[PDB]
RNA sequence: AAAUCUUU
RNA sequence: GAGUAAAAUUUGG
RNA sequence: AUACCAAAUUUUA
């Protein structure tokens, strides 16, 4: 049915694949393309642009953005016990927590700067070293990224070190800036939308435009193009540190490290591979491997494909095309009027979740696609009928409800078939205000994720309703976080109030006028 | 305000008590010692003569209200600030040898920078390796997704039965009939029997992946929301027959088969035997009490069953609908037939979609798309992005890429563009 | 003694790190959602709450009314621009004992952009999912209807709704020597910034909050503050030309060199203030007025300023007052930036790019074809093809932005930079 | 036994 | 077991 | 040369 749509349509309605291979067949093939890269048989890993254009950042102070640092997503966490080395998957709180507490700093920046000032790799920074950091931060774990659309394999990703984290996080930051000074058209912050409609004002004065895609993108960027780039821009010895934990870098597959040499291992420096092809041109509205170039002669296409081949940002050849009518950026496709491509795009369907979280869901992508040209109102609104007969079907059993009130969905034991305007302009009974799509949590998310917190020691005393103008970089001991939290109970009690009223800014602004 | 003077503020509120008691300094960077709810304005606040008061360098302003005191730091020997006050209590303070820490730039070299970039160029670097000569050209031509279904249907064949496919239709049976045949097909394979279910025990793998082959397509599929719906139902409710309005379906788990202590429960990944029920007529077939049923088997993992339960079909079936152009009608080999094809067959080919769960057809999708809005493309390049029949196995993922091939073929046949 | 466990061998610790450490982990579900919900009857259990117990207690939201007509247009970005609480806001709702983390989260100004494809009449503002209806965030006196358009229908003799003097409700903010002095016709006050706060004798007045919001300057509460020469009173009795043009974000409007006017009951502007159509007149509204800060740049405001002063060397007057207007634009007011394309230092490495592009509310302009009198006076003609497509309109007389078919050169055309689009000179 | 280093 | 980076919405702090 | 946080959902690389 994708096959004989009018429009353009990604196939996107169904759910993406899922996977319960082991990620190690999946790591090895992305080495073993690594490796092969670098003997110099299939792909391009040396850089031969010119990046002597670049601004100078060295003079900038150091500054580290503490909360790039600490998140839920997992890292790895080295430990040598016997002389051996042992990598466990955490969390990114927990081990730069270790981190830190393995060489004693208050706060990442101080550990930076201790790492920078120190007179010998062997000097000890608490119980390590300079030396011993580069050993440990050169050490992944593999993992597999499944349920995306058009990738049957799915993709191996892979957790670093805290330290690698750490100093990946200035250089990127840095990066990021040397784009915004220096990219003919500014996309790193733009949406996918955003830099579609940037793209065809761009490319609105050459006749062809080069949909592009470039294939081993990660593989095919080497230590020593991350190096050149950094070094371009200024980043002195954090650079030469990380090019140097990059190119010893070692992935753990299964039980054994296996050495990587060549890569970044799967967009580690998006901003750095990106800087490497637009700090040698202009002539390419690109970030990572996605680029909305745009010719005129057969001359300037081979020009292009020179740049693209100097900057290590070898072409895809399954992927890449050339149209005319239309151009083609983060799966946006646009007229070259600028006109959103008639078809459905990349809308996608809705899976069974529950419920209510269906109909949420259902509505929100409803609503995207209608603020967009992709469907007429009244399909929208049919298609949200049809949903709501389905959700009927699927749930309206005892397992789930035992209500008859009309004022329920059908799939509650109700007999209300809302309408799609009526619930977007809040025009419907409180129950379907979590139905919205900017409405409240809905009962199925509340459920599921009391849940997943229902499943277990000590905590921490509670550190919450500080002053909204103290800085989170200042250091609190155990003294200090009870004095503190002391003082804010004692004034709440002068004020006659118990745990303070929790704020909304939504309501405030509606009492203001 | 920088943290640099952080400790430097420190120093300067050193036991300074006013009022008998209360501290008359409040540093600034102090937790415990700010006032909460006050912006702040220096590096630290006099409480008794209700001032502020920021440290300074030579020839180094900070951005602060001018009514903050500058107790100004010279380098040479002396501190000098406006109060006199301030001043005497920097010189008693102060005495101490503490100096403020230079500020680290981003460019800092350290004094190992040259090992570690000798270490660096010693080690391994990419050689350069060869430009490509890229041709571009027309994208491929109805004669190459003929090409490549050609040689899919030569390297596999097809299958005699539509097997699980087949499920999508009435097996013919009422619901007795139905329940009695599945659960007669499970005695005869000699699934054990225990706390009221079914589980079929293993002992040893060929170590090998099973036959692959195309799917031939049924007629239609009226039952694929009950058939989606009921693998849905089956993902822990398994080990009993599970019933929709017009079929139903045994999950039987998967466990290993220790001997004496085994596994007699499932767990979290542990694998389905989905077995459904379809019109006899093929090598399939199952008798039992006058009841005729060709019974069907699927073997899923957890997650695949996740998967292919959660899909709407109808959702899907519309939403396809609203932009489609007419559907021509096919043969059971997805082959143009105007004569004798049915487009019901589409709607087998949408559940096949979803019993795929490697979803290999959203890859032939993305790619159809390329095809569609591309000018030119590379020569022996493009063409060869339809040949993924090897980033999949098995039956159901294979004659997935098969019917999307041949959507492909049969959308450049019939609807040129 | 957990905080020797987490934080073994240190005393102290960032509020990050804390806060981090904090946080309530959660496990994911090995089963699906359904499964999930139906464990124990959970999900049933929790309708049976809801409905018995939190849903009494839900409030009522108001039901949208306003509609307005919309049409299909390009795809475009509407922005929405939330303000959060100013400081002293933020301060004494704290000190009221409401929760200092939530009321911390408020404190940001937000900047949000929607892709949307319909246009109204007035460039309204539409509410999520009800684009293609017309439902809008804007809800219908004739005055302050008027101030808030560029073209007011009726004016009323006054500044807010065309050239004339101040009206009461009009206030004013304008900059003498190195103050500012906002006058209201009532109160008349005068504000300083020290280093980062915005001084005056009472900050609580309302166009002294509109200044700081401006100057994105904490207001401060600094008795010895006063001027020398107030002409103020002049000025309000004086008459002054109206740009036509829309608010802009900051909810007021330019009637001098550095000088905003501000109405009591508008708040901020319900209507995207620069836009395809607008941009260059906007331009040439503050040609000579200072900056603005009323355009958000793409990338970096130096390297745009930079590229706005290689353009500025080479070129007519006329290309030349449109290049300062859009520096004007998207130099933020008071900051340290060199908006005035004649003091500023010209930068070799600008002039050594070809092409010098800058992107202003995701308008992308080149800056080179302006100097070449490309959006004002000549549209940019690109061939497409010597064929004609299906479902392509002909080629106007004055055509603008988008593809047609000549019929004259029988080919496809691309046109951009038109004049039709970008002057529109009706 | 099957979508086969998985069903642990 | 599920990483890096961007946009948007909600919940909580 | 320089000049909000976390979690959840969807999409994008
Ligand atoms: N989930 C993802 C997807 C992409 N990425 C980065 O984006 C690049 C291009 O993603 P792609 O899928 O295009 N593979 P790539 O190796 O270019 O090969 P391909 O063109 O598919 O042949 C990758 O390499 C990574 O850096 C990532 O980090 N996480
Ligand atoms: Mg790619
Ligand atoms: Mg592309
Ligand atoms: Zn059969
Ligand atoms: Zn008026
Ligand atoms: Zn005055």
């Amino acid at each position: 049915m994708w096959a004989f749509q009018e429009g353009v349509c990604k196939g996107n309605l169904l759910s993406g694949p899922t996977s319960m291979k082991a990620p190690d067949s999946a790591a090895r093939e992305s080495i073993d393309r690594a490796s092969e890269i670098m003997t110099g048989k299939s792909y391009n890993a040396v850089h031969t642009g010119d990046l002597s254009k670049l601004p100078n950042q060295g003079e900038s102070p150091l500054r580290i953005v503490d909360s790039d640092l600490y998140s839920e997503r997992s890292c790895c966490w080295v430990i040598e016990k016997e002389g051996r080395v042992v990598c466990k998957s955490t969390t990114l709180t927990r081990g730069m927590t270790s981190l830190l507490n393995t060489t004693k700093c208050s706060s990442p920046s101080e550990l930076i700067c201790k790492v920078l000032t120190v007179e010998s790799l062997s000097e000890k920074i608490g119980d390590t070293s300079v030396e011993e950091l580069l050993s440990h931060g050169r050490y992944f774990k593999c993992a597999l990224r499944d349920q995306e659309r058009g990738k049957p394999k799915s993709r191996a990703i892979f957790l670093s070190h805290p330290f690698f984290r750490l100093l990946s996080s200035v250089v990127e930051t840095h990066a990021r800036s040397v784009l915004s000074k220096v990219s003919a058209v500014y996309t790193a912050t733009a949406s996918a939308e955003q830099r579609a409609m940037m793209a065809a004002q761009v490319v609105e004065s050459r006749k062809h435009v080069l949909n592009g895609d470039c294939t081993k993108y990660n593989e095919a960027i080497d230590a020593d193009t991350l190096l050149k780039v950094w070094d371009a821009i200024g980043m002195g010895s954090i650079g030469v540190m990380l090019a140097y934990m990059v190119r010893r870098k070692c992935v753990l597959i299964k039980d054994t490290l296996v050495e990587c040499p060549g890569g970044m291992l799967m967009g580690m420096f998006n901003a750095t591979a990106t800087l490497a092809l637009q700090g040698t041109t202009d002539r390419f509205l690109s970030f990572s491997d996605d680029f909305i170039t745009s010719f005129n002669s057969p001359a300037e296409l081979r020009e292009i494909e020179d740049l693209l081949f100097a900057s290590c940002h070898n072409l895809s050849l399954k992927k890449s095309y050339i149209s005319v009518a239309s151009l083609e950026i983060n799966s946006c496709t646009l007229t070259r009027d600028g006109d959103l491509a008639t078809g459905l795009g990349c809308t996608a369907g809705v899976p069974f979740r529950g419920p209510l979280v269906t109909l949420k869901q259902t509505a929100a992508m409803l609503s995207g696609a209608v603020d967009s040209g992709v469907m007429p109102f009244h399909s929208a609104e049919r298609l949200f009928q049809i949903k709501q007969q389905e959700c009927a079907y699927r749930y309206n059993n005892p397992t789930y409800t035992t209500r008859n009130e009309d004022f329920l969905p059908t799939c509650l034991g109700g007999k209300t078939v809302i309408s799609f305007q009526s619930l977007l302009t809040w025009d419907c009974h409180p129950f379907w205000y979590q139905v919205h799509p900017d409405g409240p949590d809905t009962i199925d998310q509340k459920v599921l994720s009391v849940l997943a917190s229902k499943t277990r020691r000590t905590r921490l005393e509670a550190l919450s309703d500080l002053d909204p103008l103290v800085p989170h970089r200042l250091l609190v001991s155990e003294s200090d976080v009870s004095k503190i939290r002391a003082a804010r109970q004692a004034h709440l009690k002068s004020l006659g109030l118990e745990q303070p009223t929790n704020f909304n800014y939504a309501i405030y602004k509606a009492v203001q006028p | 305000m920088d943290s640099r003077f952080a400790q430097l503020t420190g120093v300067f509120c050193d036991d300074f008590t006013y009022s008998e008691g209360s501290r008359r300094f409040l540093s600034s960077y102090s937790t415990v010692e700010r006032r909460p709810g006050v912006p702040v304005e220096g590096d630290c606040y006099d409480c008794l003569k209700n001032k502020w008061i920021a440290f300074e360098l030579e020839g180094q302003p900070r951005k602060f209200p001018k009514a903050t005191v500058r107790c100004i730091l010279n380098n040479d020997a002396t501190y000098v600030c406006s109060e006199q006050e301030y001043q005497q209590i920097c010189k008693v303070q102060f005495k101490d040898y503490l100096e403020i820490d230079g500020v680290v730039k981003v460019g800092h070299k350290a004094s190992y920078d040259a090992e570690l970039r000798e270490r660096l160029l010693e080690l391994p670097h990419p050689k350069s390796g060869p430009k490509p000569r890229i041709e571009w050209v027309a994208p491929p031509r109805l004669a190459d997704i003929s090409k490549e279904t050609a040689e899919l249907k030569r390297q596999y064949g097809f299958f005699e039965c539509s097997k699980f496919l087949a499920c999508g239709e009435e097996c013919g049976l009422d619901q007795e009939a139905r329940e009695l045949i599945l659960n007669e097909y499970a005695r005869d394979r000699e699934f054990e029997f225990r706390n009221g279910g079914w589980i079929q025990r293993y002992t040893v793998a060929s170590h090998k992946p099973a036959t692959q082959k195309i799917l031939p397509l049924p007629a239609s599929a009226p039952l694929a929301r009950e058939l989606l719906m009921l693998i849905a139902r089956s993902t822990t409710q398994a080990g009993k027959v599970l019933h929709s309005d017009n079929t139903s379906i045994l999950a039987v788990p998967v466990m290993r088969d220790s001997g004496k202590h085994s596994k007699r429960r499932p767990t979290a990944s542990t694998h389905h035997l989905v077995v459904g029920l379809s019109k006899p007529g093929c090598e399939h077939d199952f008798e039992f009490d006058g009841y005729r049923a060709a019974v069907h088997v699927m073997h899923l993992d957890p997650k695949q069953s996740a998967n292919i339960g959660e899909q709407d079909f109808v959702s899907t079936r519309e939403i396809y609908k609203l932009d489609m152009l007419e559907l021509p009608p096919i043969s059971r080999k997805g082959d143009l037939d105007r004569a004798s094809g049915l487009e019901t067959r589409w709607d087998v080919i949408l559940l096949l979609e979803c019993l795929d769960s490697t979803r290999v057809s959203q890859a032939v999708a993305q790619h159809f798309n390329r095809h569609r809005l591309a000018l030119s493309v590379c020569k022996d390049e493009f063409r060869k992005g339809y040949q993924l029949a090897s980033e999949i196995r098995g039956t159901i993922p294979l004659s997935s890429l098969y019917y999307s091939l041949c959507a492909v073929r049969l959308r450049m046949t019939v609807h040129p563009f | 003694s957990q905080f020797g466990k987490s934080f073994k061998g240190r005393t102290e610790v960032t509020i990050t790190e804390y806060r981090s450490h904090t946080v309530k982990d959660v496990h994911r579900s090995l089963l699906t959602a359904d499964k999930s919900l139906r464990k124990s009857f959970c999900f049933r259990n929790a309708l049976n709450q809801f409905l018995d117990k939190d849903l009494p207690l839900l409030p009522i939201r108001p039901k949208l009314e306003s509609r307005v007509a919309v049409k299909k247009s390009k795809l475009r970005s509407q922005l929405s621009f939330r303000p959060g609480l100013t400081q002293e806001e933020a301060i004494d709702l704290y000190n009221k004992g409401y929760d200092g983390d939530s009321v911390s989260g408020a404190l940001q100004d937000r900047v949000v952009n929607e892709p949307v494809a319909y246009s109204s009449a007035d460039n309204d503002k539409f509410h999520r999912g009800l684009a293609a209806l017309g439902y809008t965030l804007a809800d219908r006196d004739t005055c302050e209807s008027g101030f808030v358009r560029a073209i007011p229908t009726t004016p009323c003799g006054f500044i807010c709704c065309g050239p004339g003097s101040f009206k009461d409700s009009l206030g004013f903010v304008i900059k003498i020597g190195e103050f500012w002095h906002m006058y209201d016709g009532f109160q008349h006050f005068v504000a300083v910034e020290d280093a980062k706060f915005l001084a005056s004798k009472s900050p609580s007045f309302w166009l002294a909050k509109r200044l700081a919001k401006r100057l994105n300057l904490v207001p401060k509460e600094d008795p010895s503050v006063a001027a020398a020469e107030c002409p103020c009173k002049k000025v309000w009795e004086a008459s002054f030309a109206r740009a036509p043009t829309a608010l802009d974000p900051f909810g007021g409007r330019a009637f001098c060199d550095q000088g905003w006017v501000y109405h009591r009951d508008v708040g901020y502007a319900t209507a995207n203030h620069i836009s395809q159509e607008t941009l260059f007149q906007q331009a040439l509204s503050v040609r000579n007025l200072g900056p603005q800060g009323s355009a958000n740049v793409s990338g970096s405001i130096h390297t745009a300023l930079d590229r706005l002063r290689a353009a500025y060397s080479r070129g007519t007057p006329a290309s030349r007052s449109i290049l300062q207007g859009l520096a004007n634009l998207i130099t933020p007011v008071g900051e340290n930036f060199e908006c005035d394309l004649d003091k500023r230092k010209l930068n070799i490495k600008a002039l050594r790019s070809p092409e010098r592009y800058i992107t202003i509310e995701g308008l992308v302009v080149n800056l080179d074809d302006v100097v070449r009198g490309f959006y004002l006076d000549k549209a940019k003609v690109t061939v497409l093809s010597r064929s004609k497509w299906m479902g392509y309109e002909d080629l106007p007389q004055k055509p603008p932005n988008g593809t047609f078919y000549c019929r004259k050169r029988k080919a496809m055309l691309l046109i951009s930079c038109s004049p039709g689009t970008y002057a529109k000179k009706r």
